[PDB]
């Protein structure tokens, strides 16, 4: 248990040895983004030995490094729950941080402060494997609240540009609002179980933790992009495409269904949470996906892709189905951070630009960069024996062989057809027509800092699954047992989406006139929402802070009816009994009254 | 973008602006460039046709017209370039822009490392002081007797002067620091 | 800074009002003060409820983030209309229409998912069946309390 | 030591203060070694259990 | 067809219909609010470029604004029934309105605890 | 107390015998030397309090406000610097001489041992702070915020002495341990209902209150940098620090008399952050920040539980160091440009990027960022409120968002977007505008390791 815990600890303080770093004078003599790249690669292999001991002995452990303080008969301690989900997804997170990593030093290597590009992409790191080993509450919000700090910093790295900033605070404020959701919870456990524990918030398995479980979906909602809280996901592609790759699919945007899988103990025992996460995750695989199949950016394409995989996490959370949709997670993360990587070669090789409109023919004049984007399509839609079929095609046979809603099936399915409708929307216009980009063609892929970080992802979006499909543990029991069309469902939507979308991409070849219809501008324009609730919303709530708040409350009525009031009655008063006409005549005249006052006075109290 | 507006726009630039326009929203379209190519052929015989139309009254009518049709037949989400207004690339190196005057404060321990651009740029400060007094004399003599003004503004009439505010144009930051 | 150059109170009179536009650095005509209906706007113009985002992208404004030039009059609510906050820009798509259109599919997604839950898709398969009296020690019941025999058969 | 004397004027508050505190002690005395929580015999050569 | 504006979709420039207006009376307009737009322009530029410069450029628009925002709201504010009624349901509105969310739910909470209706199971910090 | 007050007593002396040369140096080394002294306080190994005589005493509520003190007054020393370099000599060791006298009053005024050596002491402090906001200011309107300071304070004031003279005529005495181990229930009469207004009121104002708040926006928009940096850390804390201290001899009535006050506290809190939002001056909006963090501080005092006082407690020292350091900043543009208005300078990160950082840093702890204890006392606030009644939840979950809105458009507004680039007058940030920001944030960051120090009585 020394070699174990001292492995797992041994990787923060790698990773903390670039933070280190980055604050003394040996910064500006070492190469910091390699020193950076190697030390998380040492990482990524010690993360390995606490990997294998799990497979081996499938033992959890519970690390309780330091005490902070205690709040009289409530401890906080820095402690670690290494457990199943921690230890795999902390291989995946360091292996595919190896890839993001080195791949930034050939991406951003203009960007004249590329060494605090590493800095905080190193800092994400750690708020991210804070967030995913811990154990209470509190230490999740550290790595909860510091990846929703880094993510804004990252987010707007070009903070000259006005669009980054709003889209950075954008991702704040949808963050703070699924905040709420976990304080809830927070002062929920403290006040009916006395601690943040993870331990002791076991023994609450027989309360009613609807108030709880409330307060954690929606911190899931907002976290993962899901619907009602997930502009923000799309909006975070400002910033560089290492970031996109690393934060905004395969780290951050997982926290919300990693919560979610923590507590999933509590959520087995009520149904109007399951029943919750089952609708709110069908709806956000289908609006997401109906929103990527018109879109032109391909990074938004992308980051669309994510937000309806993650949906799809959702819904298997709403089967009562946890260690799926954490094996979706750890699946997941390969192939689509390979998708920004060989997506974000092309941008960077056609001048930055990321239209799909002027891409064209890339499978000739980029070879390795489109085998590997097409390696990365089909581990995304679920193609047989690959990283991505490991996990999907499960959660296809799963939706379809449990008590459910029939509406949340049905969008389900379609949502898993429309994946391959709007992946073949990019294996087509990006590396099958012809070419539409300008005409000096200065594309140079043989770049090691490229193709390596790119390949160790391809072995990934392969391998991976296959290996961890048969190290876990068996978790769950399989509905192996069903027809013969709920066991190929998954393959014959996802071949009838391309299919489909053979037909309507070679439509635009006819010299045939295409229109705007209502469904194309819903789809094109992300069903309005933004449009909406981001000028509605936001204007109602700043008109208010104005001319209510400030203008008619403080400025107005609040100075009216205390200090000016005051000011005016004494004024009033001073005003009176000044004013006094000099004349000897009229003093005495009163000082007459005033005896005859005290005559009056004392007679009536004989 | 170096040029100021003008009071306001003519029908003729009212017409090529919205030709310019309405092709751009084509290209977005069609993508493929041969189908794109068939259409704006097409989209220049809409504006070949009323060419003479010299009525003036019925040639507004065509484009208030032609404008409300471009804004029903817009696309969505047309292309634009990655350095354009609403570009992906737009603003982007804004943050790298540091205007020339901040190397004033600059400390002599840093000023040691570049002694020859910064030998090029007392020059520069020299050369911009001793031209001032005759820029400012240059536009009021430009300042037409009516109150009549444009953003515009004249060039060196004479020899050994260069043209009045200068230096905030000629000094300005690389597009790509 | 001295009191005639800084706003004042409502204008009542047109030689008042020719005075406030000046001021502003405004056309007589274009001036426009705010209605007197006291909440305190004294003389301050008011100006068209357009935010940021419409003015000339490509025009070099002097305060560039902003798209203002120096001196010209600021509106009101300058600060909900930069381009970090409300965007009043125009739409492809009229406004009414995206508001029926965003609440008729999310309306009707939240009507299919209560008819989805009136009629369930499940498989033709009776419960699960679980040893030991529904494993009614492993789920924590009182050892010493003798459960209700829960039995299954082999069918 | 016509412009650095200053130098003795905080440090002797210190000082001074240090002492105007051990007296607060010798005026409140009048319950040493009588708590009924810490009153114990007096050690062979003790005088007082605290000063 | 046709597109109906909304204060946050505003009308587009080129559907105005007094956007095409032509009429001597309104480019006379359009004339000098540009000339009153260049000689300002013309004045920031006088400073801008000025060699002799040391400090910023102090901006009159951006003082006025901030003024007519805090300084001189109040002596510009005369009470109104209007006003009144805003002030007093803007005031008192929501402060009487939470009084009974929490006066109801603490009662509800110190009527369940005479009898013993509560599970304060584990609950021993507050 | 009197080996930490007799040596600051001794800077006044200092400050006018040293050379004029020699003024700033000297008073801030020795300023230094005598809030390290006032660690021994910390020396607690036992549950029993420190009382050191009849007059002072030191409690573990008392005694994290009296190093705050005490550490304040040297970095307010070198905040008031720059903007004094101007001065004669005699104003400079006047100015310097009003701060000191500030820090002694401040010092007797959270060690004393009765409620009347409280409130006198509790009272001259608007001596130095009036003649520092109205000597000292830049505008005009610096002449109506003394007022506005002054009568709002004294008129509160009058009656808690009035209440104060009551309760010695008839318990005989105003010692805050007797009061503590004789305390009798109050009768629910209408007379003690004014009692525990006449007590309450003149505490409930400094905080400031909702709606009797109106002076601190004008205070702080108009005083001198020391001047706010002294209001926001320290003498808003006056009336937290009262009304824990009085609440003990008024029970049971703050279980009813305390809604009116848990409610504007509450409703208040959104009404001041919304503000924020909207404020065109940055010195102002940092200053409406306050007034919405010490209504937590005023509705969490008034539930009176063993968490809810352990949050105040510790947000009372987090906004201590926050809102300090905010003004800091905010005067450190201020000294240059001479504009509060926020939206005039913008994109400063790309000339100031270590000031940046600490703007960065400030307004993290501002919203409150795990585990800066700025969020425990947010945390264990919400905590108490909850258990109180649960729907609080709703309002506190409100105005956390909008705490991130204002700290983050703070931040975007003036670090980021392009350089107002016709600022040529934008120096290089000085090494003594540094090491204030340092000075903050470093002791912000040791009691994050140690929250131990600011839990209070409870815990
Ligand atoms: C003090 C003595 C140490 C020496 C400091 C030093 O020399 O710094 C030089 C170093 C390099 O010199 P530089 O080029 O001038 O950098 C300044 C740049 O302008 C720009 O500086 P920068 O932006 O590159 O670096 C500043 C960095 C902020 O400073 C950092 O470097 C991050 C370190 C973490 C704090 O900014 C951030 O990234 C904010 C990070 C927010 C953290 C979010 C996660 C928080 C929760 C996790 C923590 C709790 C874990 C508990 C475990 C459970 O710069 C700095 O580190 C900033 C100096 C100020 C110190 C920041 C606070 C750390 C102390
Ligand atoms: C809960 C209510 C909270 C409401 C928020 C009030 C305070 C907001 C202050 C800041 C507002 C702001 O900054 O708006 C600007 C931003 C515009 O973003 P956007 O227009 O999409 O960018 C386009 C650029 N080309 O707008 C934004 O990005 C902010 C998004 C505001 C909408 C958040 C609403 C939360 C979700 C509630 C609806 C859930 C429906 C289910
Ligand atoms: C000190 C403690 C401060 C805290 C107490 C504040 C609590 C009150 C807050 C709410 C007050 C609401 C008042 C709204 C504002 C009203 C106002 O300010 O208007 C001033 C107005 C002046 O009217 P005017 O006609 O000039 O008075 C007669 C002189 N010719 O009206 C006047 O000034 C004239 C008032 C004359 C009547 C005064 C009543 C005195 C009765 C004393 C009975 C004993
Ligand atoms: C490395 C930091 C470090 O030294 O941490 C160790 C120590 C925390 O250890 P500790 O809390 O005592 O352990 C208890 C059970 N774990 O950390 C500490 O004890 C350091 C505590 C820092 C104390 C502040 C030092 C004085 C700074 C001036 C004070 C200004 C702030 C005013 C507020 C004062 C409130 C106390
Ligand atoms: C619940 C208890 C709280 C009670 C608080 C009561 C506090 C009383 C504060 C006394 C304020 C005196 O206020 C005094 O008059 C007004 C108040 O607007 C200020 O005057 C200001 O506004 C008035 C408008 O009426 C203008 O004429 C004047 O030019 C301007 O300076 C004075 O400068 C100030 O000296
Ligand atoms: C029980 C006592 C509690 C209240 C405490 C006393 C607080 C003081 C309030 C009374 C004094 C304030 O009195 C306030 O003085 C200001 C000073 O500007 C007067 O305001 C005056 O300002 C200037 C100069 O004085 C004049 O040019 C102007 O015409 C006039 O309005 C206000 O009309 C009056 O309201
Ligand atoms: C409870 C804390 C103790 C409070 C102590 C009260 C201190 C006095 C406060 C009132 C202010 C004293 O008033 C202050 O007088 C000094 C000199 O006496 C003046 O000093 C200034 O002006 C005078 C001449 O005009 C010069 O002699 C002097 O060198 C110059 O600095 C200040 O301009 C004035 O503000
Ligand atoms: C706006 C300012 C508000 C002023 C607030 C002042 C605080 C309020 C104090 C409580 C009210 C007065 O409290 C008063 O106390 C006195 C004694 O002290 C008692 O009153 C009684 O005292 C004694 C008995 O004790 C009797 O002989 C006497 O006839 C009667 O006055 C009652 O207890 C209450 O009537």
């Amino acid at each position: 248990m020394n070699i174990f815990t001292t492995s797992i600890l041994l990787i923060f303080i790698l990773l903390l040895s670039p933070i280190l770093i980055s604050m003394s004078n040996l910064i500006k003599h070492i190469n910091f983004p390699l020193y950076t790249t190697t030390s998380i690669k040492f990482s990524f292999i010690i993360s390995l030995l606490p990997l294998l001991m799990f497979f081996h002995n499938n033992m959890e452990y519970m690390i309780t490094t330091w005490h902070w303080v205690t709040m009289n008969s409530m401890e906080l301690k820095m402690s670690f729950k290494t457990d199943f989900f921690s230890i795999l997804f902390t291989s995946v997170a360091l292996f595919v941080t190896w890839s993001i990593m080195q791949f930034s030093s050939w991406y951003m290597h203009s960007d004249p402060n590329i060494n605090r590009f590493i800095k905080y992409l190193t800092l994400f790191l750690i708020t991210m494997l804070i967030l995913t080993s811990a154990n209470n509450m509190f230490q999740l919000f550290i790595g909860w609240e510091g990846v929703g700090i880094m993510s804004f910093l990252l987010i707007g790295w070009w903070y000259g540009r006005t669009d980054a900033n709003t889209a950075a605070l954008q991702a704040i404020l949808y963050n703070r609002i699924g905040d709420i959701g976990f304080i809830l919870a927070m002062v929920w456990f403290s006040l009916n179980m006395n601690s943040w524990e993870l331990q002791q918030i076991m023994f609450s398995n027989n309360n009613d933790n609807l108030i709880p479980l409330m307060g954690l979906l929606i911190a899931a909602t907002g976290k993962s992009a899901q619907f009602g809280l997930h502009p923000w996901l799309p909006s975070a592609m400002e910033g560089p495409t290492p970031v996109s790759a690393l934060l905004h699919s395969s780290t951050m945007v997982v926290a919300g269904i990693f919560l979610l899988v923590r507590f999933h103990p509590l959520t087995t025992n009520n149904n109007f949470i399951l029943t919750t996460m089952l609708c709110l995750g069908a709806l956000t695989t289908l609006f997401t996906a109906i929103c990527a199949l018109t879109q032109n950016d391909i990074k938004k394409i992308i980051a669309f892709s994510t937000s309806s995989q993650l949906g799809l996490m959702m819904v298997t959370l709403g089967m009562n189905q946890p260690h799926l949709a954490f094996l979706h997670i750890c699946t997941h993360a390969f192939f689509k951070a390979m998708l920004f990587m060989c997506s974000g070669s092309i941008i960077h090789s056609l001048a930055d630009e990321q239209d799909i409109r002027k891409m064209g023919n890339i499978t000739k004049i980029m070879p390795f960069t489109s085998s590997c984007l097409v390696i990365g399509s089909l581990a995304l839609t679920g193609m047989p024996f690959l990283t991505g079929f490991y996990s999907k095609d499960l959660i296809i046979e799963a939706i379809n062989t449990c008590n459910t809603n029939a509406w949340a099936l049905l969008i389900t399915l379609i949502a898993t057809s429309m994946t391959a409708m709007y992946s073949m929307r990019i294996i087509y216009f990006v590396t099958m027509t012809k070419p539409r980009f300008p005409p000096l063609i200065s594309i140079n892929e043989n770049d090691p800092d490229l193709m390596n970080p790119i390949k160790r992802l391809a072995f990934g979006s392969i391998f991976a699954g296959f290996v961890i499909s048969y190290n876990i543990p068996p978790t769950s029991i399989p509905v192996l047992t069903m027809p013969w069309f709920l066991k190929t469902t998954a393959l014959i939507i996802s071949v009838l989406g391309f299919l489909i979308a053979l037909e309507l991409n070679n439509l635009t070849m006819k010299l045939s006139m295409n229109k705007a219809n209502p469904y194309s501008s819903f789809s094109t324009l992300l069903g309005f929402f933004p449009s909406i609730i981001h000028r509605i919303t936001p204007m109602k709530s700043l008109n208010l802070s104005l001319k209510t708040s400030l203008t008619l409350l403080d400025l107005i009525w609040l100075e009216k009816t205390i200090p000016k009031s005051t000011s005016t009655l004494h004024t009033n008063m001073t005003t009176l009994t000044t004013n006094q006409k000099g004349l000897i005549k009229l003093y005495f005249m009163s000082f007459l009254i005033n005896i005859i006052l005290i005559i009056i006075l004392y007679s009536i109290n004989l | 973008a170096f040029c100021a507006p003008p009071a306001y726009l003519t029908h003729q630039q009212k017409v090529l602006r919205l030709y310019k326009r309405a092709l751009r929203h084509l290209e977005s379209w069609c993508i493929h460039r041969d189908k794109y190519r068939y259409f704006a052929c097409l989209m220049r015989a809409r504006f070949e046709e009323h060419k003479n139309e010299k009525d003036m009254m019925r040639a507004t009518q065509l484009l208030r017209e032609a404008e409300e049709e471009f804004w029903q037949n817009q696309h969505p989400q047309p292309y634009i370039f990655p350095d354009s207004p609403g570009g992906t690339s737009f603003e982007r190196y804004e943050c790298y822009k540091v205007p020339e005057w901040c190397l004033d404060y600059w400390h002599p321990s840093e000023k040691a490392m570049y002694p020859d651009y910064f030998s090029k740029r007392e020059q520069w400060k020299k050369l911009r002081m001793e031209s001032w007094d005759r820029e400012v004399k240059q536009l009021q003599e430009e300042t037409s007797p009516d109150g009549i003004m444009t953003e515009a503004l004249p060039p060196a009439r004479r020899e050994g002067d260069l043209p009045p505010l200068w230096w905030h144009i000629v000094t300005r930051p690389r597009e790509r620091p | 800074m001295t009191k005639d150059m800084l706003p004042g109170s409502y204008p009542r009179t047109p030689e008042e009002r020719a005075a406030a536009a000046k001021k502003y650095n405004m056309r007589v005509e274009d001036y426009e003060p705010y209605p007197d209906d006291g909440m305190g706007y004294g003389d301050y113009p008011m100006l068209p409820n357009r935010s940021q985002h419409e003015r000339d992208p490509w025009y070099q404004w002097d305060h560039s983030e902003l798209r203002m030039n120096w001196g010209e009059p600021i509106h009101w609510d300058l600060d909900m209309y930069i381009r970090n906050r409300v965007d009043t820009s125009p739409t492809p798509v009229s406004w009414d229409v995206m508001c029926k259109h965003l609440f008729g599919f999310v309306a009707f997604m939240v009507f299919m998912f209560w008819v989805g839950h009136v009629f369930p898709s499940y498989q033709p398969v009776g419960p699960k069946q679980y040893p030991y009296n529904n494993l009614y020690l492993e789920r924590g019941g009182d050892p010493t309390k003798e459960p209700e025999p829960v039995v299954h058969y082999d069918i | 030591l016509r412009e650095h004397w200053v130098h003795i004027l905080v440090p002797a508050g210190f000082v001074f203060g240090c002492y105007l505190d051990r007296k607060d002690d010798e005026k409140l005395t009048a319950f040493r070694n009588k708590s009924m929580l810490f009153q114990r015999e007096l050690r062979p050569n003790e005088e007082v259990t605290w000063k | 067809s046709k597109y109906k504006p909304a204060p946050l979709a505003t009308l587009p420039s080129t559907l105005d219909p007094a956007e095409y207006d032509v009429s001597p009376e309104t480019r006379r307009a359009q004339v000098e609010r540009l000339s009153i737009r260049a000689r300002l322009k013309r004045e920031y530029l006088l400073q801008y470029n000025d060699p002799k410069r040391v400090s910023h450029i102090e901006d009159p628009a951006l003082i006025r604004w901030t003024y007519a925002r805090s300084a001189n709201i109040y002596p510009n504010f005369r009470p109104t029934p209007k006003n009144s009624l805003l002030g007093a349901v803007a005031g008192f509105g929501p402060l009487i309105f939470w009084y009974y969310v929490f006066k109801t739910d603490r009662d509800r909470k110190e009527r369940l605890i005479q009898e013993g209706k509560l599970d304060r199971k584990f609950n021993i910090s507050y | 107390m009197l080996k930490i007050i007799l040596p600051s007593l001794m800077l006044l002396p200092l400050t006018w015998l040293s050379s004029p040369k020699k003024t700033w140096t000297n008073v801030t080394s020795y300023s230094f030397l005598i809030s390290l002294t006032s660690l021994t306080l910390l020396w607690q190994t036992d549950e029993n309090y420190k009382n050191f005589s009849n007059m002072f005493s030191s409690d573990p509520l008392s005694t994290p406000l009296i190093i705050l003190t005490a550490w304040l007054l040297p970095l307010m020393l070198m905040a008031s610097q720059n903007h004094l370099k101007k001065d004669n000599n005699v104003l400079q060791k006047l100015y310097i001489s009003m701060l000191i006298s500030l820090q002694i009053l401040l010092i007797m005024t959270f060690s004393a041992t009765e409620l009347i050596m409280f409130y006198i002491l509790f009272e001259a402090t608007l001596i130095p702070t009036l003649i520092i906001i109205t000597r000292w200011g830049n505008q005009t309107e610096r002449l109506n915020a003394g007022i506005y300071f002054l009568f709002y304070t004294l008129i509160g004031s009058i009656p808690l002495l009035i209440a104060l003279i009551l309760i010695q005529n008839h318990v005989g005495t105003l010692n805050l341990m007797i009061l503590s181990f004789t305390t009798h229930t109050l009768d629910a009469s209408w007379s003690n209902n004014l009692l525990w207004l006449a007590c309450m009121m003149a505490f409930l104002i400094k905080m400031p209150l909702y709606g009797v708040h109106l002076w601190l926006p004008k205070a702080h928009v108009e005083a001198p940098i020391a001047g706010s940096m002294i209001l926001a850390a320290i003498l808003l804390k006056l009336g937290s620090y009262g009304m824990i201290r009085i609440s003990i001899i008024l029970d049971p009535l703050t279980k009813y008399m305390a809604y009116p006050f848990i409610l504007l506290s509450l409703w208040g809190m959104i009404m001041t952050s919304s503000i924020c939002l909207r404020q065109t001056d940055l010195k102002s909006l940092i200053a409406y920040s306050s007034v919405s963090h010490m209504a937590l501080v005023i509705a969490s005092i008034m539930i009176q539980t063993p968490w809810s006082f352990m949050g105040a407690t510790m947000l009372m020292i987090a906004h201590g160091l926050t809102s300090s350091l905010l003004f800091c900043l905010a005067n450190s543009n201020y000294e240059r440009i001479h504009s509060r208005t926020m939206i005039m300078a913008r994109g400063l990160q790309m000339v100031f990027p270590l000031m940046a950082t600490w703007w960065l840093m400030a307004s993290l702890a501002n919203l409150a960022l795990p585990p800066s204890i700025n969020l425990m006392g947010e945390l264990f606030i919400t905590m108490s409120l909850f258990s109180w009644s649960n729907f609080t939840i709703i309002l506190m979950g409100i105005n956390i968002i909008i705490t991130g809105m204002y700290s983050m458009y703070m931040i975007i507004t003036t670090q980021r977007g392009k350089l107002t680039n016709h600022m040529i007058n934008l120096q290089p940030s000085h090494t003594r505008e540094l090491t204030l920001m340092a000075l903050h944030m470093i002791p912000l960051i040791l009691l994050t390791t140690s929250p131990k120090l600011i839990t209070g009585l409870t815990m």
